[PDB]
């Protein structure tokens, strides 16, 4: 019935989106770090093999 | 780093042979030149004494 109570619940869902977006950004960041490490790990072996 | 060290072991094996060649060449050259000069001086001194 209250409008304030309804206003307090939209701020409950404006953060449930940010949880998901910060989660996908974290997953992409971890995958980028894993790929950069695998690239570095093959380049470092190839230098000694040269 | 394990695979990088597995290749680096082989590089360190080859540098051992390179360092062996590079040291024994300098030693052999600087020894044999002075041996030849000493032979020349000895064969000269026999004739000079005659």
């Amino acid at each position: 019935v209250d409008q304030r109570t309804r206003d307090a619940l939209q701020r409950s869902v404006q953060l449930a989106i940010e949880i998901t977006t910060n989660s996908q950004e974290a997953a992409a960041k971890h995958e980028a770090q894993r790929l950069e490490q695998e690239a570095r790990g093959r380049l470092e072996r190839q230098k000694i093999l040269d | 780093q394990s695979e990088a060290e597995k290749a680096r072991k082989e590089l360190l094996e080859l540098e051992a042979l390179s360092m062996a060649v590079e040291s024994t060449g300098t030693a052999k050259a600087e020894a044999e030149s002075r041996a030849e000069a000493a032979r020349i001086e000895g064969e000269g001194s026999v004739l000079q004494a005659k």
